[PDB]
């Protein structure tokens, strides 16, 4: 039915999935046990299409489960909604990828990949006219990336029809929680280029600075984060869950967001987004969130629309409103900063709207666009990758996997050949 | 007798769809079950509702008119909306994975997939039907598959029966508001592919409606309620002939070679008015003259393409109400009179008058104020053009840049489809430049 699937590798992304769905419970109102306990039918009209009835009204999400430790399945394991999950799908590992992205891709990668596949494909039977799936893990290490690279490559071949929207953590250019990123990372990034079919831009910094700055917040963790995050990967399906007067799917999405296939690493920004005060200094308009969504410090990314120029631009909007303002600051904004919008894509802004905001909210927000500035992301962690490979640090515990260089090299002169690739693209008229 | 039937595609287009049915439903005030709130006397000298509405053996009158489209969620609101026992099952065939604006997708790809399910559809009504004039189509280059499903669909139901008359009804992208941006391959991938499996076609801009609607209906906001409101009354009079008594009874045959004298550039432009407030209905008069000078305010051209920039070619200004003969034949003298407007000459007139006695009837809830008269300008000249060219100009360096060519490539279509459909719209460029041409001496 275009329902779609959950797959959550990463050292965080698998607490992320854990906030996610959470959320999606939220907007259906079925209890922790599995049961609805809401007020339209609505939310059980398109519950499928993420969830699934059980024998008795068991009502189960479509996720998957990536780990190479079991910590992360004891831990949502001891999820509140919890109780709402299927115990089958808690396939984990023994060791842990240490990091080390051939680690958790040869070694622990083709150690537990069958089990998984399996298991998935037997979701894949499940699924009637399965639109898609969500991956989650973080470009970085292995934690996700170890086998998500296997999963991509094996679904992406299992499956060559199906979606694959891949959001999975990028490294801050300031902050390295590792120093092994540039190697799982291009490694990575390597086959991601290849092979996932979207993907969206995962920075920490960015969503603290949403948290510390717009959100006014001083303490910042993980699931505040998640929360906003999965608050955009939540809204991201809405139309496809939910009627709209301006419907658009992930297929008419990326075909209506990509010019060419090398082009879904996307950035995102979601909103509003107050501290408690905000609503009595401000109110709610089509042109006010307009006037967040095209805003730098919304602009979740390393890559800077400032600096960047629009190769593309989308609105996603949940809510009861009138489109004819919703057009109006469309096109408005579409000239106001003309400069930064790409030229010979006309209209390089498109448009939405989910008759139903999100729960709490009247009106919402999202905007995936996708400019050309994450040059400086790629360049950045590959000039990295290229000083301590020019050392070869910590070679030695990759290395120790049996892995080649001329992979990295493959990576390497890949990865600058798609920043280059850009570089045309934005230069271009 | 005189049947017409109705068919409804893209996202837009199933919305327009259903403002007008459950407008006519209310003109003839059929309660939405099925039922007329009393019994039909039996009488004679013309038809009624039987065109559209369907006599069951008791008081179940659905339409003729069938929805086919690939975005099956908002049609499911129709499955569960108020007139659940309005429509009727098998009149429901929908995609549940549309084309993803694939035009090559729901045209080919999905093209394959429900077109029998949709022809024998047809079958059953031609065949409930007798004396079927023509098809309502509509679609939208918007919802794909209103271009790439109905590319198909008018592609071969046109060599089904032909000599039905083609009621195109879809909409056109706006000239800088818009949907998407792969509209330049919708859209002229759908024209080459259209011209010669339609017969006729009227083209509908929004942002005209929005425009007008916030001015002329005072709107402050609108949507596509007021929109697929708007259409339904230009719909609602435009086949009135076939529904009620008027002095001149014009049919949607003799509009076709009529209206567009050549074969080729077969569409056109339709204002209708008089839309404006309750305040507006008082505070003013909304004299035959103020709808009819009115209705060639290019300010007022329900579709964003200047007319004043174009030269008329005909005018269907059918008429609803107490129209009177002569006073809109002066007004048609007036109509000769703008210097302004400029005629293809070798066709100097080609008026065909429409007055239908019936003047207007008012949805509730609707913004449009009560009157007595109505216009529909069906009004074909040389500007239309333009915004054509804007298309081909657009897509012109779109697709010199190769832009999202992958996905439709990856469907099943060859790149001589796009050069030759700007041929074609090349071609149709010659034809407003030629036909526009004043024959020589
Ligand atoms: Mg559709």
């Amino acid at each position: 039915m275009r329902e779609i699937v959950h797959i959550q590798g990463g050292q965080c992304g698998n607490q992320i999935g854990a906030k996610f769905w959470e959320v999606i419970s939220d907007e259906h109102g079925i209890d922790p046990t599995g049961t609805y306990h809401g007020d339209s039918d609505l939310q059980l009209e398109r519950i499928n299409v993420y969830y699934n009835e059980a024998t008795g009204g068991r009502y189960v999400p479509r996720a998957i489960l990536m780990d190479l430790e079991p910590g992360t399945m004891d831990s949502v394991r001891a999820g509140p909604f919890g109780q709402l999950f299927r115990p089958d799908n808690f396939v984990f590992g023994q060791t842990g990828a240490g990091n080390n992205w051939a680690k958790g891709h040869y070694t622990e990668g083709a150690e537990l990949i069958d089990s998984v596949l399996d298991v998935v494909r037997k979701e894949a039977e499940g699924c009637d006219c399965l639109q898609g799936f969500q991956i989650t893990h973080s470009l970085g290490g292995g934690t996700g990336s170890g086998m998500g690279t296997l999963l991509i490559s094996k679904v992406r071949e299992e499956y060559p029809d199906r979606i694959m929207e891949t959001f999975s953590v990028v490294p801050s250019p300031k902050v390295s929680d590792t120093v092994v990123e540039p190697y799982n990372a291009t490694l990575s990034v390597h086959q991601l280029v290849e092979n996932a079919d979207e993907c969206m831009v995962i920075d920490n910094e960015a969503l603290y600075d949403i948290c510390f700055r717009t959100l006014k917040l001083t303490t910042p963790t993980y699931g505040d984060l998640n929360h906003l995050v999965s608050a955009a990967m939540s809204g991201v399906t809405c139309c496809l869950r939910f009627p709209g007067q301006l419907n658009s799917d992930l297929r008419k999405l990326a075909v209506n967001l990509i010019p060419f296939p090398r082009l879904h690493f996307f950035m995102i920004g979601f909103a509003p987004l107050t501290s408690r005060g905000s609503q009595q200094y401000r109110a709610l308009t089509v042109p006010e969130l307009t006037q967040q969504m095209f805003d730098a410090k919304n602009m979740m990314c390393a890559a800077d629309p400032r600096h960047g120029r629009y190769l593309t631009a989308s609105a996603l909007f949940r809510g009861r409103m009138s489109t004819k303002e919703v057009d109006e600051q469309m096109l408005n904004v579409q000239n106001k900063n003309s400069s930064y919008f790409v030229e010979w894509i006309p209209n390089n802004i498109k448009s939405s709207i989910c008759d139903i905001p999100p729960k709490g909210l009247k009106m919402a927000v999202t905007f995936v666009g996708n400019s050309t500035a994450i040059q400086e992301m790629f360049k950045r962690v590959a000039e990295q990758f290229t000083a301590m490979f020019r050392r070869k640090a910590f070679l030695h515990w990759y290395t120790g996997e049996g892995m080649d260089e001329m992979e990295f090299t493959e990576a390497e002169s890949n990865m600058n050949d798609l920043v280059s690739e850009y570089q045309q693209y934005q230069d271009a008229t | 007798m005189r049947e017409v039937i109705s068919i409804h595609v893209g996202q837009g287009g199933i919305q327009v769809g259903n403002a007008c049915w459950e407008l006519f439903c209310l003109e003839h005030g059929i309660q939405p079950d099925g039922q007329m709130p009393s019994d039909k006397t039996i009488g004679g000298g013309d038809d009624a509702f039987n065109t559209f509405f369907s006599e069951t053996g008791a008081g179940k009158h659905v339409p003729r008119a069938v929805f086919l489209d690939l975005e099956p969620t908002v049609i499911d609101e129709v499955r569960t909306g108020t007139y659940r026992q309005l429509f009727h099952p098998e009149q429901l065939i929908s995609g549940k994975e549309d084309a993803a604006n694939n035009f090559a997708r729901g045209h080919y790809t999905i093209g394959k997939e429900i077109v029998d399910l949709c022809l024998d559809r047809i079958r059953k009504l031609a065949d409930n039907c007798t004396g079927l004039q023509g098809f309502l189509v509509f679609n939208s280059v918007g919802g794909g598959t209103g271009s790439g499903l109905g590319s198909l669909l008018l592609e071969r139901l046109s060599v089904d029966y032909g000599k039905k008359s083609k009621l195109g009804f879809t909409i056109y992208p706006s000239p800088q508001v818009s949907t998407a941006v792969v509209e330049p391959y919708n859209s002229i991938l759908s024209t080459h592919s259209l011209l010669e499996h339609t017969d006729v076609a009227v083209m509908l801009d929004n942002e005209a409606i929005y425009d007008i609607c916030r001015r002329n209906l005072d709107i402050e906001r609108p949507t596509y309620t007021n929109l697929n409101r708007l259409i339904a009354q230009v719909i609602s009079s435009l086949t009135a002939s076939l529904r009620f008594d008027g002095a001149l009874n014009v049919d949607i045959t003799e509009f076709q070679t009529n209206l567009v004298p050549y074969p080729r550039i077969h569409f056109m432009l339709s204002s209708y008015a008089p839309i404006i407030s309750a305040e507006k209905a008082y505070h003013e008069q909304l004299s035959v003259a103020e709808i009819t000078n009115s209705a060639f305010e290019p300010a007022n051209m329900m579709a964003k393409c200047d007319p004043r920039h174009g030269k008329y070619m005909a005018c269907s200004m059918m008429y609803r109400g107490d129209v009177v003969p002569k006073d809109v034949n002066a007004s048609i003298a007036t109509i000769k009179t703008k210097r302004t407007i400029q005629f293809v000459d070798w066709c100097p007139t080609g008026f065909k008058v429409g007055i239908n006695y019936q003047p207007p009837t008012v949805v509730p809830g609707g913004d449009l104020a009560k009157v007595m008269r109505a216009v529909c300008m069906i009004s074909n000249s040389t500007a239309i053009a333009e915004v054509f060219s804007r298309l081909d100009h657009k897509f012109d360096l779109m697709y010199a840049k190769r832009a999202f060519v992958h996905w439709y490539v990856g469907e099943g279509m060859e790149e001589g489809e796009f050069s030759e459909a700007r041929e074609d719209l090349a071609a149709l460029e010659k034809d407003y430049e030629e036909v526009g041409i004043e024959t020589a001496e």
